[PDB]
């Protein structure tokens, strides 16, 4: 005997998240707070040159929401926890392969429903114990126990995202690795530095020197006719991302589809 | 559910005790108003003289304190408050130390003046203050220090 | 064990900070040094 | 006769660590303290120019935790000790080959359970003496004594990571090499130098000269429009890592999988 | 007749080291002392710029332990004396070849035990005189006198390392060559110069000149926006290593495995 | 195994150390020395300097540079000589062959 919620079987598709908690989980749980960005800019402050206004936290939150999205497309991933309503077609070769299915999004924390439909009406519902999931790769397969294709023959509902990691320096396949936490931070700093680069001195100024009654003040800056003030840091950031992003890709691997 | 009381570093006021510690070889720590915070030591071995260092940290296995000869002055010891290294530390940089007189808000919406007599911190680092004439403990944000 | 996260800021605001003036005193002090390179002539070459 | 905890057979899969001690092991045990990073930066201190306030070890540990993850992805390895609950599929060709298995994460310190199940009911649990492990390569094979594939037929439980090195200049395959200690530290320095380079003098400043009442000073800094102040150290660190990583990849070798 | 400890036969596998002495042998016996590193930096001293603290010997020992390890991976070697517990698989082609075996580590100073096991139990033990060893290449072969493969059929225990060389300008194959002693030194200087390079003047400073009451002091340094202060020595060190490392590789030769 | 010290001037037997190995080893030693000696010529990490006091001034421009060391010139020449010396000497011994 075994005790479990009927949709969730500990073997195959163990539960990982409560559906109600999906809304609650947010950026701060993953450490993507404005404080994190500012810490990476320790000693540096972004401020208006003509007045003492600093840029608000909302701007950082505004940037952070886009940075994750850009990373969410740079890697074909669904990172934040969300629920999906998926219809998938029937194909003979995949159906005979234990009903192999490749989710549009990944990873799959857990699967809620799995049904076959006809004329838009569900006609069959498999036992919960039958079907099993592969979280990281997003594969879903059916393991029954005791023309060639059609459109939207089946319905799938599942949760996609990554849990905020529980322990240091480790992560389960259904759990967020540290790199993704850092990668989104790095993306954001690219936009921050762009804005900040124009504020160090005036606008489009490279060389300056004053002379007053024998007193002279002189400054030369990183701003140049061909490079921006923050281009150096941007260049280093891109260098870090190229190594980091490529290394992270191996964690997921290349896509593939039959034909 | 809090950490035990944390003691403040006592400045040594009398010259005689300071020399006595120095003769034994126990390290001193002096703050100079103008230049810096320094350690003072009398040389080990028979070749006796005073030594000064600026390696302000506990002698870790990876942090070797380095000494150089210096002619320390008596007046420097007298005027500048001096500590023993074993007490003065980052372990407590409390905003209002012990024996400090502060103005604190009372339940009757009256601001009374009282002295801090005991200090302890919760696990979150907030310092709890015991005040003369009061039973419970007080929080840093509630307090006000009146200077001069 | 638990992951290291930056946390929130702690520095409180300060207004009307006064500059620091060095205090006059007859007592001794120690001038904090900088150890680095030194420049000198080549007096042997000057003789030549 | 032989005496041993039943899961742990001294021959084949000798015990190396207790399950409870896993939670105890942390970064400091492996030498990744903030002191090590500071030691590599001897004679250099980073401070906020608007204060006399340096940065705390919280930032350093945050860097180190992300840094060890970075090396954890540069190589397809799990480094810190952790337990794993793996469901693996049945493939005929490897099944006949002494039930050959390659784990998701490596190295394997020890194996606790190895069972074959159908629908959550263990069909067959093997004797402890039969199964053997290959720690470094992560290979698991069986030595029994007196369609072509299916999903998640077997269930595996084991521990993944490396132990802190015990003896000086020596290491076992189940033991953290000293190199990973240096590689992770070097990764942390890369993040630090990005911060430290900006704070050396002002911000966005390359050249300056000031003259007042007969006393003058002029400075030319490493900061430039095309390169950052710390770019020199980053270049050297990248050079060292490339040699260090490529050579270390020989210790683990390439990854292979059939089809 | 012949007199010898039973495991050690003067012909084939002569004894070279006492097992008890393994722990005693250390870095100083091989000349890898901090004094050696400082001698290679004759006239140069590493010191904090703001205080008169020199870096301690432990840092050099800390560096030296990693430098040997990096060399221990740059060449697939076990250099320090240590004892190994090795299980190896059975393969038909190698078994018929006088039981050819290629050790995971090399060189092999001497072999302690060699047994065939079944079900995790040893069942046979060859005579000591039968088996013979090839120290440098690490080959072990059996020379008896008067399916196709299985996993971990045999057990091997042997000592791996290199003796501290007894005589000048010479070394036996089981004896440390001078080059390895120098190579580890060269690796360490690479890390020392990195730290030292930031200490010559300030931080990220290239050009300076003062002027006071007609007195002026001016300095230009090796530090540059694109190169570090010690990059020149680092470059020369790499040049020396490339010739040295490649020449040392010929002493060991390329690896090979059948298939 | 080894070679004997050379007995007669400008002559050598196959079992006798050629004079070239004497020079080659010496040249290798100079490479290590020049690495040390280059750093100590003037200060450390210094390339250019000028000092002026009370009407007397001095200015110096050294071989030390951000891209090359002070002794790099000698190392370059030594490397050039060794390459010719070693490659030519490799002819005296020839390539290595083994059957299979």
């Amino acid at each position: 005997s075994l005790n479990y919620e009927y949709p969730y079987h500990p073997s195959g598709n163990p539960k990982h998240i409560d559906v109600s908690e999906i809304d609650n989980l947010t950026l701060a749980d993953y450490g993507w707070s404005p404080d994190a960005v500012k810490a990476y800019m320790f000693g540096i402050v972004v401020q208006n040159p003509d007045t003492g206004q600093p840029m608000g936290d909302e701007f950082y939150n505004h940037i952070l929401e886009r940075a994750v999205g850009k990373a969410e497309r740079a890697l074909d991933i669904s990172i934040l926890p969300d629920t999906q309503h998926e219809m998938r077609d029937y194909h003979e070769t995949e159906f005979n392969s234990y009903m192999f299915v490749h989710a549009y999004r990944k990873p799959i924390l857990q699967v809620e429903n799995l049904q076959l439909q006809f004329n838009g009406r569900p006609i069959y519902k498999y036992p919960a114990n039958w079907w099993k999931v592969e979280h990281l790769a997003g594969h879903v397969q059916l393991f029954p126990t005791a023309a060639t294709f059609a459109p939207q023959m089946i319905r799938l509902e599942y949760v996609s995202g990554m849990l905020p990691r529980k322990k240091a320096g480790r992560n389960k396949p259904w759990e967020m690795p540290p790199e993704l936490e850092q990668l989104v931070i790095k993306y954001a700093l690219k936009e921050i530095y762009q804005v900040w680069g124009n504020l160090i001195i005036g606008a489009g100024i490279a060389n300056k020197t004053l002379e007053v009654d024998g007193i002279t003040e002189t400054i030369g800056t990183t701003q140049s006719a061909m490079y921006g003030g923050a281009s150096a840091q941007i260049l280093q950031i891109n260098e870090d991302i190229k190594e980091l992003l490529d290394g992270l890709r191996a964690y997921f691997g290349y896509n593939m589809i039959g034909l | 559910i809090s950490l035990n009381p944390i003691q403040d570093a006592k400045p040594i006021d009398d010259i005689v005790d300071i020399m006595t510690y120095l003769k034994n070889g126990k390290v001193l720590r002096v703050k100079q108003d103008n230049q810096g915070d320094i350690l003072v030591r009398m040389s080990p071995g028979k070749h006796k003289f005073t030594e000064v260092s600026r390696d302000l940290d506990k002698e870790s296995f990876y942090y070797k304190r380095h000494w150089v000869l210096y002619n320390v002055s008596v007046n420097s010891l007298i005027t500048f408050d001096v500590y023993l290294d074993e007490e003065y530390s980052e372990t407590t940089k409390v905003k209002y130390p012990k024996d400090t007189i502060v103005e604190y808000t009372r339940e009757d919406q009256e601001k009374d003046v009282a002295m801090i007599k005991e200090i302890l911190t919760d696990n979150n680092g907030n310092y709890f203050y015991a005040l003369i004439g009061e039973t419970m403990l007080f929080d840093e944000n509630k307090l006000n220090k009146v200077k001069d | 064990e638990k992951p290291y996260m930056i946390g929130a800021n702690s520095n409180p605001n300060v207004i009307n900070k006064s500059t620091t003036y060095t205090t006059t005193t007859q007592a001794d002090e120690q001038d904090k040094p900088k150890y680095t390179t030194r420049l000198e002539f080549d007096t042997i070459d000057m003789i030549r």
